[PDB]
């Protein structure tokens, strides 16, 4: 199908956007958090 | 909360009569 | 088949079987009381559950006054 | 009460010889083809 | 007086027997503890 | 013991109501003809 | 391009480093019992 | 005669019999009577128990008392521990049905026969030229019986402590659990409960899949059933649609379409799940139990934050500080 | 006209199908999804259980959750900007809104996703029976997130939304309602524990009952994607079970519907009973054995032993497990045994 | 043949035994209500209301009778506790008795729709085929039932023709039948004020009598006809169904 | 009374048990 | 009394059993009459109040 | 009359009707632009 | 445009190289600054209980719930 192009910003590119960045933005957090001390 | 099941299922039952029965060809 | 009296009478009431309006007739018109109705649950909800307070409605055993 | 020490014990030999003479039997060749 | 046409015959066969007995039975073995109460 | 009284019937009907209701269909089918 | 079964071994690495992190936050973060 | 042993081993061994008896089934047939026959007399009329050897009955049957939701058959006497008690080591019957001798009679013959009806499952499978495995599927629910019959009460020190043949007395072999191990908090355990969900989730999905995607056959008024005649050659429904609709559901390489890998799947999973529960109770039956995250976190000053896993810490208390109110006379529970 | 043309694009095969239903689907999903992941590592639960809930309190994947909201709120929907965060959105927060969005929320998104499986199912121009089952899992989150607290004081004493705070949700109900006895939640583990043996067992039949279509050992390859031929011996199974169990199938159609049936309906009749856990209509004793207890002081069942257990838990759990009730037991009314 | 639990689907088009078989079931709702009502009356004491009422001796019906005006015995006594009363005919015995007959009617009228179930009504002139005009139909009962939702609240919870309903202080103490005035205002959409069930009714049933009209004028637009699988009473059933359990989760609510 | 309840509903399920593996419908192919 | 008598928990709905059949009477028996409004006191003449 | 609370459930209505609107309005605008 | 060929496009990595570690120190600042807390109003360690209350702030009514929040905070809690 089609002579092979593709588009750069795609369709699935958001569903596994919106799952994407916040995930990092989180394990980006919750790995800082090991050095809060008492 | 027994009736919710029937209405999913009496409304599937409209809506696939159809496919009832089973289904064919092609892929 | 077997007419009747009574049956004759209501014979027109049933008959239009298939009968359809055309295209998408009435839907928006229709789509908006529904979208209305919504929104009046809505309220009548949300004033059962004390999220939406109004002087003058006291929801609870009293206001029989 | 002794007695049904060993009658019990008499019954449970049984079966156990039963059981290793059986396999000892050439069980592999029991079965649908290569034996 | 029209033999009405509308009628098919009714079916059970012998595992749907089984099956419903295994049922009946059983949920009568699970709730007689609690009328007896 | 100090049981509910009417658990015998209740377990009675429950068990022999639905029972005698499949053994009609089952014994009917069997019976048709070919 | 990057061959497949090094982005893997890479990505892989990476993760039991982060998710060993936690493991080690584990004896000395809030979540401590000292 | 071709020589009667000759013949013997042909017969137990025969593929023609409607029940399988077979190699195994000469030790199953057997313990499984003695167990299910003594069970049922037990069950019905056998008379209290002194469970935890302090002198202080449990009668668990029908005839004292009992229905059939908290009716059960007792565990041998804690008097006993691990000791073998036939019924050819005590004075009396009387004496043995008071320190729980039937339990023992039971569990015993079970497992035994339950081991060989693994064994068999393996046999019919070969006597038949099918590939073996199946057993293996079924090692799981039996490494469970194991564990909650044999294993835990080795560990414990006592039959005593294995799980009693009842409703309500299981409920109580899993309430008290929980308080001496905290076994919601234990990985193992919840695998298991990932299995056995998963498994009925995943016996859904299947089930429902290949029910939905069947090829018509059948009218309008006749049940979708009998459009599959048994001893048929080609399938009785459209895989390559059904795996169509599912690939849809989620997304396509996140879907079966190779039946055997789905099959696999489906067997994998609760077989590998229950297998990781049954080791769970074998584990924390030496007593290495579930994570223990009490006063965990504390504040600033020292003070303690409570956390979910305090609130279970109390309920788990409860249990503790309730169950077996006779039998302690010491701080520590070390049994 | 444009709504074909919305439909057309809609309905369009991407690799994450979208549909109608989507558009109440994802923006749901993802919230419920999103809201819980937040919490679990960022809101805290101190204002509303006296509990440290999240990751940047030191809360691990066990502890950490979304605990729900005080008791004070009631079963007030607590919206962002009703009368009780009034807008603000850490105050929100810190009175347990965050409870309320992930359950309406992911609530309406169990709809969105059966709806998806019924369009999907009719364009494909399958079946249903996907659809159907899924009622199941609905009636069960329903029952027990909405309609249980809904019977009860407040949505504080429905379930939180974390793995340790979902256990104590299970020894609760053990303690008070004494669920273990009831005869729904029976029938429901009948089902689940009934369902993934079904799961298990079928699986094992079909993998060691089939057909040879390769040279390999490893048999997977050995697969016609492609029908025709049934891949495993339908008819050797059935003599296998035949001569093992006694009983045995001889109808894959049945099988598999079987299959459906088990599981969900062992969920819907846990389902019914926790719809009558909301009233406190619970099945925690048998007359009968109460009463002789009472008079006779040496009958003793396993029942008797477990309603002893829950004097317990609700003892000594009811304090800080319920502590808008200010409660305060002194050491020497608290139920013990001898020594412990 | 057919599977057992399909035996009543020998009904899906024959509107002749679909209204037998729906009047024999009305006939056992009915004849349920009048007996069950009875069975209350045999067993109910009136002999005090202040510490042992109706809702202490598991009266379940008893009560849906007192709310809307029935609070007497034809053997003198009542709800409230007073003396003296004269019921009339609708006593609980009367309410009773009328249901009893109501069944034993239905029960003849679906023998009678049982026999004679290829009357002419339900076959379609054109195909000359059994067929029912839904859309028309769900348009005339809709506006009957508006038509009686109306005289409901407009004459019975009124008083204008009619008994009134149950009406007590904030601690029941004080509660009888009384007329109920109506309530448009915005307190009357407070569940705890009586002027809101008969507002309600009022207003919910000329709605109701519009509405029908409507539908017994305007035709389906094919679109819908269409999606909503119409001219398939199986899916006039998926849809009450749905409002049936809407009305229950609500009343359970209440 | 509860007893003799109980142990017969087992002794039905029992006599069930072994009707359906003896006295099933013999399973037929093709 | 009627007023003294919605104050007793013996009539919340929320008391109750699945299988305890039967009108409230078979529970804690037909009402008869309040007995009165009791108050605790101590030694001291404290009035103390019941949880 | 209009209390706080009214005010707020208008707020809610109205920044509801936003949301279904820009998401409708995205949506009825990119697919016509393709199919 | 199949992942795998994504996945292994060295314009992929040149652009997530700098993408992936940006979002990683973001949300590390995020807590590390201590906005984290004030954004969920989450106590600090030395924020549960005041110097000498050893009684929870428990939000006791719906309604002016909110501002009984507030002053829990007050007492320097
Ligand atoms: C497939 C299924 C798909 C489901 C999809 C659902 C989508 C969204 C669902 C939203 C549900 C929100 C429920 C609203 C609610 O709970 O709103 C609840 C409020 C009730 O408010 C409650 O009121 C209680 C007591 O009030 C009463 O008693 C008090 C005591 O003094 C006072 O006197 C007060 O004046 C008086 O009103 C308490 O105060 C509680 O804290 C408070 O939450 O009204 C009401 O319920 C509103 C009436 C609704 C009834 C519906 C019930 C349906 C099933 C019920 C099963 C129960 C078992
Ligand atoms: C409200 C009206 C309503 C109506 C008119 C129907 C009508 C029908 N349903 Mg249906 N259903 C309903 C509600 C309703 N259902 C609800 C609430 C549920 C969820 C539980 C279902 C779930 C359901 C399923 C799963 C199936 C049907 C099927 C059918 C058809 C069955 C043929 C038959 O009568 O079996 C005859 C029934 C029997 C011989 C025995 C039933 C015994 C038990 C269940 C009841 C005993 C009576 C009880 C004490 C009475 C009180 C009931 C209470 C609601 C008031 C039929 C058209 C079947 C179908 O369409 O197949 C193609 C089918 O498979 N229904
Ligand atoms: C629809 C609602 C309804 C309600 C709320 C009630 C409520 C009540 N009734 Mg009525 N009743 C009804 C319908 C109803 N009834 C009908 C239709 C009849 C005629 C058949 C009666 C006949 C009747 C009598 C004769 C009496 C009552 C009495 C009572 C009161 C009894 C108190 C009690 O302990 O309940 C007990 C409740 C139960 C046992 C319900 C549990 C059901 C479980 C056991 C089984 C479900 C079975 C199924 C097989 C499960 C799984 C299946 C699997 C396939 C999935 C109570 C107020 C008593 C009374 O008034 O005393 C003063 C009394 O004597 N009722
Ligand atoms: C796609 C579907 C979708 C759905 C169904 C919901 C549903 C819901 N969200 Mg949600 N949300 C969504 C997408 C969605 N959201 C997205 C994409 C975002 C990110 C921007 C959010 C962000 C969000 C937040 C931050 C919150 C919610 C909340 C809520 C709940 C609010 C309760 C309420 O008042 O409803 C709103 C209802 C309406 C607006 C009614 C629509 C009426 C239409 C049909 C007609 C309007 C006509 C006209 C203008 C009216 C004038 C009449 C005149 C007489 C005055 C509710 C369950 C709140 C919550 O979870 O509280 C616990 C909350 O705080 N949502
Ligand atoms: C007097 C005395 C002693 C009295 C009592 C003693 C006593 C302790 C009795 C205890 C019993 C008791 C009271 C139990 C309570 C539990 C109970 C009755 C609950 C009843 C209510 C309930 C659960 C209702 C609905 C929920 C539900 C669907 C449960 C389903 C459970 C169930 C049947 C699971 C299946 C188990 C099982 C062995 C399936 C086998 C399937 C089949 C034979 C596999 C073989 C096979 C596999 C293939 O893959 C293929 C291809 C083929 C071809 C094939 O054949
Ligand atoms: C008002 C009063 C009302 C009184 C109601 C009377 C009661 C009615 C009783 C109904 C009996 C139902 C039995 C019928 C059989 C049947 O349904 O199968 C019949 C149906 C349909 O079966 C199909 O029938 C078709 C033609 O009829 C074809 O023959 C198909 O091949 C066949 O599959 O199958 C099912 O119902 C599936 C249900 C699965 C059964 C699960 C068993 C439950 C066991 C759970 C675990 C128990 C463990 C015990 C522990 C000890
Ligand atoms: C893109 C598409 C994504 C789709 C799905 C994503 C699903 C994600 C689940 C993420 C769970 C994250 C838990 C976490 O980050 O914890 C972070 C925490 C916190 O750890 C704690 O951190 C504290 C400071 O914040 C302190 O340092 C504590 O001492 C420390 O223990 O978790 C762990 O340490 C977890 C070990 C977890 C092992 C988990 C197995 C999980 C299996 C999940 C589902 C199986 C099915
Ligand atoms: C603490 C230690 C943890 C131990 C984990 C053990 C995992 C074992 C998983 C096996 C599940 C058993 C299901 C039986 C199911 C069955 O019969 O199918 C078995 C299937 C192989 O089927 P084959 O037709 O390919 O077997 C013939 C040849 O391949 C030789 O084996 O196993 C696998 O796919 C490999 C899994 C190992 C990876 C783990
Ligand atoms: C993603 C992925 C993956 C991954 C993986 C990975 C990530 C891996 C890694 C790995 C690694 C990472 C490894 C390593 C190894 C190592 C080794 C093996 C070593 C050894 C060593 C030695 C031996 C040494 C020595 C010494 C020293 C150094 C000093 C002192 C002394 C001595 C001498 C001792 C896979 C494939 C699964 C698949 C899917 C995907
Ligand atoms: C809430 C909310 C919102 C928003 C937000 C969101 C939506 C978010 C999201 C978020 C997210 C979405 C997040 C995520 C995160 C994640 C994480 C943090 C993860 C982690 C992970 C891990 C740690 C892993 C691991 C593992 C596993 C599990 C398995 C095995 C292997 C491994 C080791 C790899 C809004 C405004 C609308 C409104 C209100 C609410
Ligand atoms: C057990 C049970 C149940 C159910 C039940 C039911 C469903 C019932 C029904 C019932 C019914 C459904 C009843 C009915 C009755 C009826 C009646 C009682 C009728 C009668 C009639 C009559 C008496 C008539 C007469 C007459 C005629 C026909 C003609 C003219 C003249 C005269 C008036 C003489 C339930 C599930 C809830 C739960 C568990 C238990
Ligand atoms: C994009 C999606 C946005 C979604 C919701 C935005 C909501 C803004 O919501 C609005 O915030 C203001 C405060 O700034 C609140 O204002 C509220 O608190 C203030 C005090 O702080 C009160 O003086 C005011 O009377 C009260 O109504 C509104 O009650 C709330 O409805
Ligand atoms: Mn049965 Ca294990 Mn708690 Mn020591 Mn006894
Ligand atoms: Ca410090």
């Amino acid at each position: 199908q089609e002579p092979v192009s593709y588009p750069i910003f795609t369709v699935r590119w958001v569903a596994v956007h919106t799952l994407a960045v916040p995930t990092i933005f989180f394990l980006g957090a919750i790995a800082a958090m090991q050095f809060i001390q008492r | 909360l027994l009736f919710f099941f029937g209405h999913i299922w009496h409304g599937a039952r409209t809506l696939f009569r159809d496919v009832f029965s089973g289904i064919d060809p092609e892929l | 088949a077997r007419r009747t009296w009574l049956g004759d009478i209501l014979r027109p009431l049933n008959s239009e079987y298939g009968k359809v309006a055309p295209g998408w007739g009435t839907t928006p018109l229709m789509a908006v009381f529904m979208g209305l109705f919504l929104v009046f649950l809505l309220i009548i909800l949300e004033i059962y559950n004390s999220t939406l307070i109004l002087d003058g409605v006291n929801v609870s055993w009293k206001a029989l006054g | 009460m002794e007695t049904l020490k060993i009658t019990v014990y008499i019954v449970v030999t049984f079966f156990v010889l039963l059981f290793v003479f059986g396999f000892l039997s050439g069980d592999p060749a029991r079965n649908p083809k290569r034996k | 007086m029209e033999p009405n046409p509308n009628r098919q015959p009714v079916e059970l066969n012998r595992t749907s027997l089984y099956l419903g007995l295994l049922l009946i039975l059983v949920l009568a073995l699970l709730f007689s503890s609690y009328f007896f109460n | 013991m100090e049981v509910n009284q009417l658990g015998l019937i209740a377990t009675a009907l429950f068990v022999l109501v639905p029972s005698v209701f499949l053994i009609i269909l089952y014994v009917q089918t069997e019976s048709q003809q070919k | 391009r990057i061959p497949l079964w090094i982005v893997a071994t890479v990505a892989g690495m990476g993760v039991i480093v982060i998710v060993g992190l936690f493991f080690y936050g584990a004896y000395a973060g809030l979540g401590s019992s000292l | 005669s071709a020589n009667l042993w000759e013949r013997f081993c042909n017969w137990v061994t025969s593929t023609d019999n409607r029940l399988y008896v077979g190699w195994f089934g000469v030790i199953m047939i057997p313990t499984l009577l003695a167990a299910t026959i003594c069970f049922v007399i037990a069950f019905i009329a056998a008379p209290p128990v002194d469970i935890d050897g302090i002198r202080e009955p449990v009668s668990g049957s029908l005839l004292y008392g009992n229905n059939i939701i908290t009716g059960a058959v007792v565990p041998s006497s804690n008097a006993i521990g691990l000791h073998f008690y036939p019924i050819w080591e005590a004075a009396s019957l009387d004496e043995w049905l008071y320190n729980g001798g039937p339990y023992q009679l039971i569990i015993f013959h079970f497992l035994l026969g339950a081991s060989c009806y693994m064994g068999r499952q393996w046999e019919l499978s070969y006597r038949l030229g099918m590939r073996p495995w199946i057993c293996v599927a079924y090692s799981a629910p039996l490494a469970s019986a194991f564990a909650v019959f044999l294993i835990y009460p080795i560990g414990q020190g006592s039959f005593s402590d294995g799980m009693p043949l009842g409703i309500s007395g299981t409920f109580n072999f899993m309430i008290v659990f929980q308080a001496e191990h905290n076994i919601l908090m234990h990985p193992f355990h919840q695998l298991g409960v990932a299995g056995v969900f998963g498994g009925a989730l995943f016996c859904a999905m299947h089930g429902s899949l290949v029910t939905s995607s069947l090829i018509r056959e059948t009218t309008e008024t006749e049940s979708a059933n009998y459009g599959y005649k048994f001893g048929q050659e080609e399938e009785t429904y459209n895989i390559v649609a059904a795996h169509g609709y599912f690939g849809r559901l989620i997304f396509q390489y996140a879907s079966f379409n190779n039946s055997r890998s789905l099959h696999f799947f489906l067997a994998a999973w609760p077989v590998v799940g229950v297998w990781f529960t049954a080791l769970g109770i074998s584990t924390m039956a030496f007593n290495l139990n579930g994570f223990n995250f009490n006063h965990s976190v504390i504040d600033a000053k020292g003070n303690v934050i409570n956390t979910w896993a305090d609130i279970i810490n109390r309920a788990n208390l409860g249990m503790e500080v309730m169950h077996e109110r006779n039998a302690h006379n010491f701080p520590l529970d070390l049994a | 006209g444009w709504f074909d043309i919305l439909d057309d694009w809609l309905k369009r095969d991407r690799f994450v199908f979208v549909g109608w239903s989507g558009i109440l689907l994802f923006p749901c999903a993802y919230l419920a999804l999103g809201g819980w992941l937040t919490g679990t590592t960022f809101v805290t639960s101190w204002y509303t259980h006296g509990l440290a809930s999240s990751y940047l309190e030191g809360c691990n994947f066990l502890t950490v959750a979304v605990s729900t909201p005080a008791n004070s709120m009631g079963h007030s929907l607590l919206l962002l900007w009703g009368p009780e965060a009034q807008g603000d959105f850490t105050r929100w927060c810190q009175l347990g809104g965050l409870w309320t969005f992930i359950a309406l929320h992911g609530a309406f998104g169990l709809i969105g996703f059966m709806l998806r499986q019924f369009e999907i199912a009719r364009l494909v121009g399958v079946r249903p029976y996907n659809a159907i089952a899924f009622s199941a899992p609905i009636a069960v989150f329903v029952s027990v997130f909405l309609i249980y607290p809904l019977g009860q004081s407040s949505w504080f004493f429905a379930p939180s939304f974390g793995v340790a705070a979902i256990f104590r949700f299970l020894l609760f109900f053990q303690g008070f309602h004494n669920w273990t006895l009831n005869p729904f939640h029976m029938m429901g583990v009948a089902g689940v524990l009934g369902g993934a043996l079904l799961c298990a067992i079928h699986g094992a039949t079909v993998e060691n009952t089939l057909f040879q279509d390769g040279e390999g050992a490893s048999t997977f390859r050995a697969f016609n994607p492609t029908q025709a031929e049934e891949t495993y011996s339908m008819v050797t199974a059935n003599r296998f079970w035949s001569q093992i169990f006694g009983i045995a199938f001889s109808n894959k159609r049945w099988l598999h519907f079987f299959m459906l049936f088990v599981p969900v309906t062992g969920l819907w009749m846990s389902a019914i009973g926790v719809v009558g856990l909301a009233l406190n209509l619970r099945s925690y004793d048998f007359i009968s054995q109460e009463i002789r207890a009472a008079e006779d002081p040496e009958f003793e069942t396993f029942y008797t032993k477990n309603l002893l257990l829950n004097e317990g838990i609700r003892a000594w759990m009811a304090p800080q497990d319920q502590p808008h009730e200010n409660f305060v037991f002194p050491e020497e009314v608290l139920p013990r045994g001898n020594a412990l | 043949g057919l599977p057992w639990y399909r035996v009543h689907t020998v009904l899906i088009n024959d509107p002749g035994r679909l209204i037998a078989a729906h009047l024999m079931h009305t006939a056992l709702v009915a004849g349920w209500a009048g007996s069950m009502a009875l069975y209350e009356l045999a067993t109910f004491d009136p002999s005090d209301p202040v510490l042992n009422p109706m809702w202490r001796q598991g009266m379940f019906v008893l009560p849906f009778m007192a709310r809307l005006g029935v609070t007497g015995s034809w053997s003198g006594w009542s709800i409230t506790g007073e003396t003296g009363i004269d019921p009339g005919f609708w006593s609980f015995e009367g309410v009773a008795l009328a249901h009893i007959v109501l069944s034993g009617l239905l029960f003849l009228a679906a023998c009678w729709h049982w026999v004679y179930w290829d009357l002419e009504l339900f076959r379609d002139p054109r195909t000359g085929e059994p067929a029912l005009d839904l859309p028309k139909m769900f348009g005339i009962h809709l506006f009957l039932a508006g038509l009686l939702c109306f005289g409901f609240g407009a004459f019975h919870l009124t008083g204008l023709f009619g008994p009134g309903m149950w009406v007590s202080d904030p601690y029941g103490l004080t509660g009888s039948v009384q007329p109920v005035a109506p309530e448009w205002g915005p307190d009357g959409f407070n569940p705890y004020n009586p002027g809101g069930v008969v507002a309600h009714h009022i207003a919910a049933g000329i709605v109701g009598i519009i509405a029908g009209l409507f539908h017994i004028l305007v035709r389906p637009p094919q679109r819908l006809y269409k999606a909503l699988r119409m001219g398939n009473i199986e899916t006039v059933l998926s849809s009450s169904i749905a409002a049936v359990f809407f009305a229950a989760f609500v009343v359970a609510g209440t | 009374m509860e007893t003799i309840t109980y142990v017969f509903i087992f002794a039905c399920i029992i006599a069930l048990f072994f009707f359906a593996i003896f006295f099933r419908e013999p399973p037929r192919i093709t | 009394e009627k007023l003294a008598f919605y104050d007793y928990i013996g009539n919340n709905p929320a008391k109750g059993g699945l299988f305890r059949t039967g009108p409230m009477n078979k529970g804690d028996g037909i009402a008869q009459a309040w007995k009165g409004h009791a108050v605790f006191r101590n030694k001291e003449g404290e009035e103390l109040f019941v949880r | 009359t209009i209390t706080p609370s009214l005010k707020g459930f208008f707020i809610g209505l109205l920044s509801g009707a936003v949301v279904l609107g820009l998401t409708f309005a995205v949506l009825i605008a990119i697919s016509q632009i393709d199919k | 445009r199949p992942f795998s060929d994504i996945i292994t496009s060295v314009r992929y990595w040149v652009i997530h190289s700098i993408t992936i570690p940006a979002l990683f120190i973001a949300g590390w600042l995020f807590v590390s600054t201590g906005l984290a807390y004030d954004v969920f109003g989450t106590p600090r360690p030395d924020s549960y209980y005041a110097q000498e209350q050893r009684s929870i702030p428990l939000v006791t009514d719906r309604f002016e719930a909110k501002q009984q929040v507030e002053t829990f905070l007050e007492q320097l809690k």
